[PDB]
Formats: C-alpha cells, structure tokens, sequence
RNA sequence: AAUAUAAUAGUGAUAUUAUAUUC
RNA sequence: AAUAUAAUAGUGAUAUUAUAUUC
RNA sequence: AAUAUAAUAGUGAUAUUAUAUUC
RNA sequence: AAUAUAAUAGUGAUAUUAUAUUC
C-alpha cells in the first residue's frame, strides 16, 4: 500500500496487479506507473466511485495520443528548422523572464496564533542566509517550550534539534524549530504559525510565508 | 608599604616556619599578613632551590581578589602568580600549572579533585600552604580533605617532605562545648586537623589593634507577637477545606509552624507510594494529593511571612504563587483550589489594608531606623533576615513605609534556586567574612541566628567607632541563643590564651595523638534487579534502571529514543557550567501537563544529554511492585553502569 | 557592562576579523574595546577549537593594569589570563606558560628575545595580537621588530597560519612630513608595518563621543 | 543490526586502542570496519574532522569497500572516494585525499606517493584500516607503510599519529616450533602494526559458532 | 617492475621454480 | 525553506488542502 | 552533584526545611 | 645593555646632551 512515488523512482518488484484507489494523476505519471506492469499478463484496475475520475484518466490516455502523434510529426522536421524554431522559443521565454516593494521599518508584534500571547519583535528577528529567521534576547526564551524533534535533519548549514511550542497556559502551538547553525545554538520560527499586530494602528494581519511578509530584515550578524 | 607592628607580630610565628593559626578581629587586614608570611618565604630559600606557595579562598570573589592582589604585590619580586578556579579547571594541564607557578590560587575543590585523580600526585609540591577562614576545617569540608591528604602523608610511611600550614580565622569557634575544658578540646581538634602547633593572636600591640577594630555596641530588642491574626483566622479555614478535600480522597500539629512543614512534606512524600490496580485513576488521585499538599505548604509559608512581615507580603507571596499556577495550565484541582482561595480574596485585602494591623516587630524596626537616622542622617544599614520572601518582604516595606522615606533599600542574596545611594542593605546572609563592603554603622538583625563565629565575623562590618547592633526578635529564645554564643566566645578566648601558656613541644605531642586517633576513626551488595522510575506528582513512567548510565560517578542519564518521548523543556532559566557539564535547559514531565522538574538537560563533551535526579522520582521493583523513595543517588543501591561513549 | 556606541563601532572591524589600526581620543575607554574585541575572537571558535590571544603593553604599569583587568573579566568565562614580563621572564618555560593559557600580556621584548632564542617558534601559536600604542611600530622599536617576525613569515616561502593584528592608538603620526602626501606616504607605511588593511575611527558615533572626551583649549604664553 | 560479537570485536578500537582484530573468515568483518569507520568519524567534535584510511590488497575487495562505504556514509555526511592503479595517474592525489574523509588505497597508491612526497606525513589520517593485516611483514607494501609509521614515532617528528586497525582471520605463528616462539612472532606483528590489542570473541563464542561452522578435514593417502 | 606464499637446494643470507597479486 | 503534482473556489495571476521531493 | 551553617523532630547515628557556597 | 622621543651641531648617514622606557 502506498500514497505516491515521485516520477520512476527506484526500480521496485514486478507487480502483475496494480490498483489506483480514487487516484488521479497526470499522463506522465500514468505511463509511468505502467513500469510497474513490464511484465506480460499485468493488470491495472481504477476504482473508484466518482463518475468524474475515470473520466479524467480517460482524457489523460487522449492526452497520451496527442503525445505520441505530435512526437511523430516533430521527427519528421528537419533539424536545422527545428533547432531555429527552439532558438526563436528560447530568446522568447528569456525576453519574458528579464522582465521589489518598500520594506515597513515600523516595528510589529509577533503574536501567537493560537493564544493571542506576545512571541516576539520585528526588531528581535534577524535573517539568516536570505532564509530562515530567528529571534535574539533572552525575552523570547521564556515565551517557548522545547521537545525533542521526532525526526531530527540536517538541512544546509542548519542541524534541527528540538521543535518548540507556546509556554503559555499550555497553549503548545508550533512556533518552529531549534536548531544548531554553526557556533550557535538558536531557535528558527515561520511566520505562519504567528499573527502580525502592528500596535502604531492595532492591525492584525496573516502572512503564509516570509517573502510575502515585508518589512525591514536586516541580516545575522556573529558580530553583534 | 607600612605594615602595622600587630600584623608582625601575627605574621613572626609564621615566619619561623612555624604551622600556626592566625586568629585576629575581622577586617585587621589579614591580606597583609598574607602577603608578608608569603614574601618570607620565599625569600628564605637558597639559590638552588625555591618554594612554592597555595593559597586557599573558598568562594569566587574572596579567589579573584587574592589572586590580583598576590599577582600585583609579587610580579616586581620575580614571583609567577596564577589561580585555578572552578570555570578554568576543566580540560587544562593542572599539574604543568601548579609546577610552572610559584604562588597558586585555588578553591579547595579543585586540589581534592586533582588529588583524588592522581594528577596532583602528593602535596610535597607545596611548601607552604594558606587557609583562608580555616575554621572551616572539620568534617567533610574539602579543606579538611585535603588535611586527610596531608595527615595521612604524614602519619604512613612514605616520609615524604610536609609543607607549612598557616590557617587564618576571626574565630576558631567552641563547637557544641558547655564549659571551657570542653572548648579546650574542640579548638585542639581544631589544631590537630590543620596540624598547627601555634595559634598567634595580638597580644603586646593589642593597643594598636583596638585603634583600627572597634567593638559595635550590642543592642537585645525584645518585642511581642501580633496580638490579633484575622489573617490566619481565615487561612486556617482555607488549610482545613484543602486538609478536607484531600480529607476526600485519603481513605485516611499546629499551623504557621516549622512542625507542620515537615508534617506536611512527610505526608507528601506517603502520598506518592499508595497504588490502584487501576494506573490512571492514581495518577489522577496522586496529583490531586500532591496539589492539595502544595498548595498547604505555601499557605503555611504565607502564615509565616506575615509572622514576620506585613500581612500584604504574605498575600501577595499567595497571589504569586496562584500567578504561577495559573502560568503553568489549568487543571480541574489548581482552578478549584484557586476559584476557593479567590472566594476569600476581598475578605483578605480587607484585612491587610488596614493600619491597625501592623505587626509590633516592624514598628519597633521601623522606630530604631527613624531615631538612628534622625540622629545621623548619614548612616549605612545592613539588615539580615532568614529568608529571600523576607527580603523582599521588607524591601516593599521600606519603600511601602512614608516614615522610610529617607531609606534606599538595595538586595543582597546568593545566586541559585555610603557614596552611592542604597543607605539600607537587605540581606539573608553570608559566608564567612567575604570581600569588605561599604561600613556599616548599624547592622540590624531581625530575628537572626547565628553561631560564635558567625557573630565574631559580622563585627566586622562595624569595624568604625560607634557602630550598633540591634538584635529584635518575638522569640524571646533568640536573645538566649546570642547571649551563650557571647559566652562560648569568652570560653574560645580563655582556652586560646590558655593553649598558648603550654610548651610547644608538648602541645605537638597531643596533636599529634589527637590525630594519630582520628585516622584510626576515619580507616574505619547492590541489586541487579530492574526497576522503574516513576513521576512524583503523576506518577507516570519515565525510565527503566537498564536505561541509566553514570557519569564520572555522580551525575545520572539516560539511554535511548524512549527517554525522549517522556519530557519536555524549556531554556534554564540560570544557566550555569558545572565540571564538564554545561546547563542548557529545564526538563520537566510531559505528560498531560504534569510539568513536574525532572532534572537538567546539559551537553557533555560531544553529547547533548538529560541528567535526572531521583529525588523527583519513585522507585518501582518491577518483581515485588514495592515501590521507594530515595534521597540521592548515593544511597539508591543497585548496579550502576558506566557511561560509555561506545555505546 | 553598557558599552558606549562608539566603541562599538571602533570594535567592529575587529570583530570582523580584519586586521585594524584603531585610532582614538585618549580615554575614550580603549580598555573596553581591547575586551570587546578579545571576548568576540574567544568565543567565536567552534568546540573542536580554541584561539590564543597576545596583547602587548610597552610598560610594566600597563602590564600590571592590563593584567588585572584581563584576569578579572576572563575568569568567569573560562579563559586563563597570565602575563609574563621582564622579572619573571628568566628560567620560566615560557612555551609551556604561552601555550597553557588562553590570553597572554607581554612586554614586547620578551616575545622578541624568545622568538630570536627560538623557545617560541612561529607567531602561528597566536590567533590574535593586540598592540598597546601601536604607533611605537617603526624603526627598531621591538614592536617593530616583532612584526618583522611576522611579515618574514607572510611573505616567506612556507608561511603557516598568521595571528589577526590590532593595533591601538591616539595618533599614528605623520612623522616628519610636510605635506598630506607624505602624511599618507608616513600612515600607509605604518599600517605596512602592522599589516593592517583598515584604520577604525569614529565617525558615525561622533556627538557621543564628544560628550565624553572634550578637547582642551590651548593657550600660547610668550 | 549488527551480531553481539561484532560489537565485541569493534570495542577495543572504538576506544582509540590500535586493535588487530582476529576472527574466522565470514563472519562479516565488514560491519565491524562500518562501525569502527562511523564511531570514529562521529566522536570529533564540531571543530575538528577525522580522516579514514582503508587498505584492500585487491581491485576487487578495493571495489567492493569502496561501493559498501559510499553507500553507507553517504547518509552521515562524508564523502568516500578510492584510488587504485587505474585513477591513480594524472590525479591530483593530495586534494583528493585531503578533500574526502574516508579514503579505499591500495597499498601500493599511498608507498609510491609518500616516497614521492605527495602525502607528506601520515599524519593526515586520523584512522588506519589494513585489510588482511597478516600481510604486514617483510618487504610487503603494507610493512612499508608501517615502517613510515614507525619511522616518524620513534623519531623526533613529534607529528600525531593514525589509530591502527588490522583485520585477518588468522595472525600466523611463522616458523615456531613451540608457543613461546609463537608468541615472539605473534608480539613482533603486533609491534609491526603498532597495535597494543588483539580482539578476539570471547563472551559470544557461542553466537559466533552459529553463523561460521567448521568443516571437517579428512586425509586421504 | 615490485611484492607475497609454497616446494626444493643451502648452516644462513639467499638462489631456482611454481602460484598469486599489485603498480 | 524551496520545488513539483493532484483536487478544490476564482475568468486569471493565485489561494486552500492533500501528496511527494529537495536543500 | 557535593559541602557548610541555622531552626525544627529524635536519646543518637540521622531526617526535613531554610540559608549560603563550591565543583 | 637595548629602544624611543626632543633639542642641538652637520647637506646627510650620524654624534652630543636631555628625557622616558624596556630586558
Ligand atoms: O622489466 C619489466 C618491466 O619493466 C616491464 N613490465 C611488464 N609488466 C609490468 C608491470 O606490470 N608493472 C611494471 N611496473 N612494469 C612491467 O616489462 C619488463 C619485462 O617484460 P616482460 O616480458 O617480463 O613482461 P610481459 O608483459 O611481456 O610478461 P608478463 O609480465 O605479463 O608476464
Ligand atoms: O521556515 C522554515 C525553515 O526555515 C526551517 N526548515 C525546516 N525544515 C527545513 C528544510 O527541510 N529545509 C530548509 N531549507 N529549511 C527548513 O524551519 C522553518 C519552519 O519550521 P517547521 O516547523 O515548519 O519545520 P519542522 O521540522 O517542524 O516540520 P517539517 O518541515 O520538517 O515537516
Ligand atoms: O543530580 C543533580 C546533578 O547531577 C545535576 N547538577 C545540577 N547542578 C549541579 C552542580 O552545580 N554541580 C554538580 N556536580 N551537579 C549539578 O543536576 C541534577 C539535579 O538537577 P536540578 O533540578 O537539581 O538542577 P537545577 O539547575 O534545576 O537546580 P539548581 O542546580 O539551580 O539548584
Ligand atoms: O654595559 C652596561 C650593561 O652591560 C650593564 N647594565 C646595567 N644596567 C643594565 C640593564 O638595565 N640592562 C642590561 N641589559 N644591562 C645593564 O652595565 C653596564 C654599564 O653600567 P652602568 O654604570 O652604565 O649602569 P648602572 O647600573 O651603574 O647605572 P644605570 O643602569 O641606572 O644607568
Ligand atoms: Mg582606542
Ligand atoms: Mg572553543
Ligand atoms: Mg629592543
Ligand atoms: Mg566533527
Ligand atoms: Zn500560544
Ligand atoms: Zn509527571
């Protein structure tokens, strides 16, 4: 029993028996999943209760057709033409790729989502390699408690150690993570798990992710 | 320099290569006779041979200090001074340091510590040895430790060379002695710990000493208890609901005292060994022991902070504690209890905001510092007060009194779980003499108890003529107390001037019997079963005894991805470096919020890893069911493996 | 303690590991920065590591005060400070005194006989060094003679790792010109000699600093 | 998960001690190499690295420990490369051993570029592995190698010097016609590895006679 | 080209051959 | 933190969730 | 984790709490 | 014994003195 597999993948066992429970998928991915099928006498049965998914892979084997043939009539071009029509292609998709807002310098409060509780400062945050943010001051350490992470990685420059929580009447809302980032052992928070409240209005905001949020981010700094 | 002729005539048995206690007043500058008995000798010796000295300070500040001072007065002498402090002790050659130096400042720990590892292989190294406040050595102190080295160097048969032992003490102190024959004894104990055939005091410059130390005039305020407790009339009733509640569920003494603190611990700790067949309900009913008997326990605090100090300081000692709970989550047992104790709030505050209920101690306190600073308007304070609630009890009382006005109270306390502006210095109290503050010319002690030697260090900090003491106290014991402390100086006194009359020879003799004895005292089966550690308050189950590893025989972790799935933690709030050990965070029970403290989480070396005490758990033998409580890893006895890094 | 802003920022090209000629009024607090500056490359070290700083006083007062400070500030961080000057120089392993402690005050001479001797082989020991009056490096001024060690060893053949060089002073000088060029000339000599790429001074911070160290007025009694 | 005596073999050199490792051939000396190989590397702390070197006799062995290793440390962050015969010219050998932290040589590879003084020191390893470390004797490339080793500690160099691992199913008693002159021989192999421990099983035995059996030998005249 | 092992001859260093490996 | 795919509302940029991956 | 002091309970080894210190 | 600064005499290297510091 699986979720998904991500294009080919490893090479797995011979599987004369395969069966798509309420799955849909994209051309590529049908025909991929025929690898699975090498061998003679494969079968792939799609169940489902939906009128709709059957229909939708139905149109993805047309989508498959469409391939195939226009596969066909592009090798019967003469290169040179070909290579002209990509080149004019190429030079197109760059023209249309060559084609930032003001920061807000005025300091926010990080609230906790789920409690309301203050968690942090704009002028506390700090950015760490154009990406991930953290949180300077021993005033954020008493806002947080810490487990120990289920599933402990290394990303980059970052090794996660613990995730940690609201401390607030046992809120327990994810902030983020702990984490080791080289000489240094610092907290990492996402803003989706915080409320933005500038308190010079008293506006709440939602940001899903850091780069939507704009404000001034001034970079890490070991020197401070 | 210009040394005064007392400190030549302490620093001369010193000098003559003679082991001697040096017993002055506090605040005699003892740091010269220091640096004259040192400076002697090592100037005493031949070319080809040179001496080594060790100085011992046993705290941090009284360590730095000597260390400067010894490094500024012996550089020009071609003299190298270093120091080895508990924070530089780790990962460095000790022994290269202590050879490449020809004065050494140490913390006692550090020399037992290298002693007992062999790095330091005997204390032949030292010639001379220095005791700062050596009163200090007896029982189990690291200064009487590192005697045990010595002695036993000196009683067994390795012959080797002895270097010279110069105690310095204000007081020697009788110990337990009723009579004067008995002191006799104690100091000569004393003596024969620090192996010291001389004990030197001022005796034909006294003149001279008593134009630099003065006596403070001791004062003995007598007062009354509150007459009326409306406060403790209502709180009683909340000690009794909560002793009914728990009244409840147990299937099974006066208050405001000592007596029923430790009744209340006691029962506390029978609360956490009753056992269902059914775990959970345990749980349920043992947390609820244990919140009822917490929150009696700091009701009985709040009943005592009001015995000594304003009732407001007893209630807002009470709202801190209910600010914390209500901090840690809500649990059905914490919001009862606090939704009863919020029942009696208005009634409360009614009660302390009146004016007369002030309590008779604080108003005689408060009459002494109106008439000593209306006469001099000048004076530096201390006050001294048993607990850190009472410190800052009156540190809000001072600031909190209109009458006051012209105090600026300041805090001294430990760190652990006249030209400026402060005029009035609270503190609980401190070790020995310490390093000199500002002189205060009157040092108040409220309901304070001490020993001789405690008082005899204290006058130090009256050292200018005309400095008070005022001792006020609603006991009526504790003037008693100070009074036969008086007394047991006088017996010190007496039997010192007694002990010096003798033949040194002679007094060498009985030392040398007295510890010959103590060394004859002093020469004077662990189960393999599994057993479970269990929470104290929820009483849920944290390791297996296969789980834990020892570290350098002391400190205890735990194996395993298990381990990890039972705590949580939040950053220390003291963060603190002991041995090799570095605090990092506080790891507390994790389940349903129980937050019980578990232990510590430190990193050790490569390794980041939970260190627990068993003081916070309760110990389950998985064969009989019987379940224990242990009071340190020492007397816990099963087999305890080794930490090892290759597993 | 609460470090003024100007410090801070005379710190700061330190911090950042440039070699830095930092030049300032007298009493502006130079002590606090030598301790900024040494705090930050102590601690900056991963586990596995661990630096050695040099600082050099031309005078035994200095060396004594320096000492001192150094001792009392470093103690609780677990940094040995020791020093060594000319009455404790003789009959000393001095290599072994320089490599059990973390922090090390001299007297210039002494690290400029036992380089020659050879008791201490390389600069390399240290990962930073400190001159007190750096002005003093010039002609054969042991200051001067040390950073000789050093540059023979950078521009040498086989040249292993070289200790950052902060240099400390009032003013550089400008020697005997007399006109800006020569000045320039003079000052790029000297930070030649230091090896320094960056003089610090306060520019950003200067009110602050002006209410702190104030310019006496000068009168000239003929 | 690894054998009991596995881990009973691989202890002595997880504490540092230069550890000739004895066991009867098929009981998988290649996971005690993987776990001496992984505790090594992960006891340094952050500022410092070791280096790992592995010495296969063979191009086969040589292929297979370098696949086994790169496939296993590959998760934990270090890099595996090897130098044989054929990669080992026209290669800038000293980047390629300074730039991976655990390094497949023939023996051959590292005798030809000490001598030639590419690698200067082998004290640029912090770990040493000899496969088939009976081998080391005489004027066998192993031995030449050792004798570098041992050149530079009882010299003056004062450089630090590679843990040493030697791994075979049997040490050989040479020519000795009795157990003390086997001892002579067994203690003159030890010094040519510089190793102060012979780990053998001892407590698992009985673990270990369930995995290797031996056959039964006739002689037929 | 180097190395290892075995047999054989020799008191031995070694030598011949066989076998295997490595660069 | 980034990337891809699928479903879903929107005309659309997108957005939500799901799934998977990478640094 | 260790140590010291004080009060309290016990005839005492001790025990509880308070206070302080050290590693 | 070495080093620095200042004045002086000399076109300069230097030299005298004064002053300070270091080993
Ligand atoms: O002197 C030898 C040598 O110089 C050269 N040679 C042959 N093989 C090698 C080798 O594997 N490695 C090295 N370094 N040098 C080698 O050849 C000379 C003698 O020639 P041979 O006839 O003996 O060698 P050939 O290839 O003809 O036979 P064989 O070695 O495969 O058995
Ligand atoms: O903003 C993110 C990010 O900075 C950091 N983070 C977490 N995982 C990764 C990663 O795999 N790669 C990169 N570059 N950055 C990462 O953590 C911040 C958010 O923390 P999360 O709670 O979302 O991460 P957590 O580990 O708790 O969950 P998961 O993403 O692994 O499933
Ligand atoms: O069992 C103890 C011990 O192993 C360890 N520990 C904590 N502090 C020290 C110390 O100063 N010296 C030594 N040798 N060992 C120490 O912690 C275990 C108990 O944890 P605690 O909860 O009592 O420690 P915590 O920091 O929370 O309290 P405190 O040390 O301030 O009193
Ligand atoms: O040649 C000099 C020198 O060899 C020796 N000497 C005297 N003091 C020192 C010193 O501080 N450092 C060194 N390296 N060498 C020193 O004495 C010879 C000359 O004697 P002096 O009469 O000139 O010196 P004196 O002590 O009499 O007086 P002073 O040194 O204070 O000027
Ligand atoms: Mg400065
Ligand atoms: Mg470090
Ligand atoms: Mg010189
Ligand atoms: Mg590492
Ligand atoms: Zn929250
Ligand atoms: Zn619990």
């Amino acid at each position: 029993i699986a979720t998904s597999v991500a294009d080919e993948g490893i090479d797995i066992a011979q599987c004369n028996l395969v069966i798509l429970y309420e799955y849909v998928g994209n051309v590529i991915k049908m025909i991929q999943t025929r690898g699975r099928g090498r061998a003679r006498g494969s079968k792939c049965f799609l169940l489902t209760s939906n009128a709709g998914v059957i229909e939708k892979e139905q149109i993805n084997m047309y989508k498959e057709k469409m391939m195939n043939d226009s596969i066909l009539r592009l090798q019967t071009w003469d290169e040179a033409v070909f290579r002209e029509k990509i080149l004019h292609i190429q030079t197109h998709e760059k023209f249309i790729r060559d084609s930032k807002p003001v920061p807000d310098k005025e300091n926010k409060k990080l609230l906790c989502r789920k409690c309301k509780a203050l968690a942090c400062y704009t002028a506390d945050v700090r950015v760490i390699e154009e990406c991930h943010y953290t949180v300077l001051g021993d005033a954020f350490k008493e806002c947080f408690v810490s487990r120990p992470h289920p599933k402990p990685k290394q990303f980059s420059s970052f090794e996660k150690r613990a995730k940690i929580f609201c401390a607030r009447q046992n809120c327990s809302h994810d902030w983020g993570i702990h984490v080791k980032y080289k000489t240094f052992e610092i907290p990492v928070i996402k803003i989706e798990s915080f409320v933005v409240e500038d308190i010079a209005t008293g506006v709440q905001t939602l940001y899903s992710k850091w780069k939507d949020f704009h404000f001034e981010k001034i970079p890490f700094d070991p020197a401070e | 320099f210009k040394p005064r002729n007392y400190q030549l005539e302490l620093a001369l048995p010193a000098m003559k290569g003679k082991n001697t206690i040096i017993c002055a007043p506090t605040g005699c500058g003892k740091t010269f006779v220091s640096l004259l008995i040192c400076e002697h000798h090592l100037k005493k010796f031949p070319q080809g041979q040179k001496g080594k000295v060790v100085f011992f300070a046993n705290q941090i500040p009284v360590y730095e200090q000597q260390k400067s001072v010894f490094s500024k007065y012996f550089e020009r002498h071609g003299y190298r001074v270093t120091g080895i402090s508990g924070a530089t002790a780790e990962n460095v050659p000790v022994e290269q340091i202590v050879e490449n130096n020809d004065i050494i400042i140490l913390t006692p720990q550090i020399l037992v510590n290298n002693l007992k590892k062999g790095t330091i292989p005997s204390l032949s190294i030292f010639t001379l040895m220095i005791f700062d406040e050596c009163h200090n050595t007896s029982k189990q102190h690291p200064y009487n430790m590192i005697m045990f080295n010595y002695l036993d160097q000196k009683l067994g048969g390795s012959s080797g060379p002895l270097p010279q032992v110069i105690g310095l003490t204000a007081s020697v102190g009788v110990g337990d002695a009723k009579n004067t024959d008995e002191a006799l004894d104690y100091i000569c104990k004393l003596c024969a710990s620090l192996d010291a055939s001389v004990i030197a005091t001022v005796k034909h410059n006294l003149e001279e000493l008593e134009q630099v130390v003065y006596k403070p005039q001791k004062f003995f305020r007598k007062v009354e208890s509150r007459i009326s407790d409306k406060f403790k009339y209502i709180i009683a009733q909340l000690m009794r609901d909560t002793e009914s509640l728990a009244k409840r569920i147990c299937k099974d003494r006066e208050f405001g005292t000592q007596k029923y603190e430790q009744w209340i611990v006691t029962v506390q700790k029978a609360c956490m060994v009753f056992q269902m067949p059914d775990k959970d309900e345990e749980s349920r009913i043992c947390k609820a022991l244990f919140l009822y008997t917490s929150h009696l326990r700091k009701y009985n605090d709040a009943l005592i902070i009001s015995e000594h100090a304003r009732m407001k300081d007893a209630l807002d000692y009470l709202k801190d504690f209910f600010s914390n709970v209500r901090a840690a989550g809500f649990d059905e047992i914490e919001q009862d209890l606090t939704q009863r104790f919020e029942e009696k709030l208005q009634e409360l505050e009614s009660v302390s905001r009146d004016p007369s209920n002030e309590n008779p101690k604080l108003e005689d306190l408060c009459f002494i510092l109106q008439e000593e600073y209306h006469l001099n308007p000048e004076t530096i304070t201390i006050l001294f007060v048993k607990t850190r609630a009472l410190v800052d009890a009156l540190k809000n009382w001072i600031e909190g009194n209109p009458k006051l006005s012209f105090l600026k109270p300041g805090i001294l306390t430990g760190r652990g779980k006249a030209s400026g502006d402060h005029n009035i210095l609270i503190a609980t109290s401190v070790a020995d003499e310490g390093i000199d503050i500002a002189q205060c010319n009157l040092v108040i002690l409220y309901e304070y108890v001490g020993n001789v030697i405690k008082m005899i260090q204290t006058r130090g900090r009256g050292r200018a003529r005309g400095s008070k003491c005022f001792l006020l106290t609603s006991n009526a014991g504790v003037i008693e107390k100070e009074q036969i402390n008086m007394y047991k100086e006088k017996m010190m006194n007496d039997s010192i001037l007694r002990l010096q009359t003798w033949d040194e020879a002679v007094f060498r003799e009985k030392i040398l019997h007295i510890q010959t004895h103590e060394k004859f005292i002093r020469d004077s089966v662990p189960d393999k079963e599994n057993k479970k550690l269990l929470c104290r308050k929820c009483k849920a189950l944290a390791c297996y005894t296969a789980d834990v590893r020892v570290i350098e025989e002391c400190h205890y972790t735990v194996l395993g991805d298990a381990f990890k799935e039972c705590f949580v933690s939040r950053p220390h709030p003291k963060p603190k470096q002991f041995s090799s050990f570095e605090k990092r965070a506080k790891i507390f029970c994790a389940r349903q919020n129980c937050s019980h403290d578990w232990g510590i989480h430190v990193k050790y070396k490569t390794f980041e890893i939970p260190v627990i005490k068993i003081e916070s758990f309760v110990v389950e033998d998985i064969a009989t069911g019987v379940q224990t409580l242990y009071s340190k890893w020492k007397d816990f006895h099963f087999e305890k493996i080794p930490f090892d890094p290759a597993e």
